[PDB]
């Protein structure tokens, strides 16, 4: 039973690590938009 | 803006993949719990032994939702460890000549749960990499071997009903071995014991039910039958219509 049970333990934690990575990339991509959003508002205000 | 637009849709893409991965994390946590529950219950140390009806439910749940786990792992080995001891106990008291239908539904249920999708049509001798072919060979076949030695072909009906009810369920490779090596020498042997002039039970009543399953394979046996009937016809007279009926 332990042969399949081994793979199931490792895969579950690995998916969490993949989930964690996607979670961190979500935070970094959010930050990138914020600095760009500021430039949009600054350009828009100056355009008027 | 296009940078913000591309990142936003990409951010939604990360949420559609965060939500999906999290679901499998909750799902696989149950998968690990189910296998650990099974491993615990299969021990003598547990006073809640895993019933075979519950083991099917576990395998049904693992196949339907959790499917990817079977495709990657050793679905054969999981069956060999879990399903094979329990199936041995379930057939331990089974007498196929008295109850031909016992276990037919269950193994057909297990057929959907254990036989690999490429292999249900072939039914070949995959003792290496199929969970069902080695199931029937190791668990179901030992009981059949014993009974065939005890079986009397004059009472073919419980054995015909047994093989016909299981023909759609068992691997094709197992069927050919039974018919050629086990059934065929005994059918000859019973004809060797049967005597047309003294036996009250007509030979067609117990050879003809084998016509669907065996067809061409019965051809060598007809010569002994013809030869004994030839001996029976020696004292027969054309007024006796019973020979025509037989």
């Amino acid at each position: 039973i332990d042969l399949v049970k081994k793979q199931l333990k490792d895969r579950l934690d690995s998916m969490k690590e993949l989930h964690k990575t996607n979670r961190q990339q979500h935070e970094k991509h959010l930050q990138s938009r914020v600095d760009s959003t500021r430039a949009i508002e600054r350009l828009e205000g100056s355009s008027g | 803006r296009d940078m913000v637009v591309n990142l936003f849709h990409e951010l939604e893409k990360m949420t559609e993949v965060l939500d999906h991965e999290e679901r499998v994390i909750s799902n696989l946590s149950k998968v690990l719990e189910m296998v650990e529950e099974c491993e615990r219950r299969m021990q003598p140390d547990c006073s809640n032994p895993l019933t075979l009806d519950e083991c099917a439910r576990i395998f049904e749940t693992l196949q339907d939702k959790y499917y990817e786990e079977y495709r990657m792992s050793d679905r054969v080995d999981l069956a060999v460890a879990i399903v094979y001891p329990l199936m041995k106990e379930y057939f331990k008291e089974w007498d196929p000549l008295k109850d031909c239908t016992y276990g037919t539904e269950i193994i057909s249920k297990w057929k959907s749960l254990l036989e690999n999708d490429q292999l249900l049509s072939h039914g070949g001798q995959d003792l290496s990499a199929d969970a069902f072919h080695r199931l029937i060979w190791e668990v179901w076949m030992p009981f059949v071997r014993n009974i065939v030695t005890q079986w009397q072909p004059r009472n073919c009906d419980p054995m015909v009903d047994f093989l016909d009810s299981w023909v759609h369920i068992i691997p094709v490779w197992i069927l050919d071995n039974i018919l050629d090596q086990l059934i065929f020498p005994k059918l000859q042997k019973e004809v060797e014991n049967w005597n047309p002039l003294t036996d009250t039970v007509p030979i067609h009543s117990w050879i003809h039910p084998w016509l669907p399953l065996m067809q061409a394979r019965l051809e060598p046996l007809y010569s002994p039958i013809r030869s004994k009937l030839s001996s029976a016809l020696q004292k027969w007279h054309p007024s006796d219509s019973s020979a025509k009926l037989i």
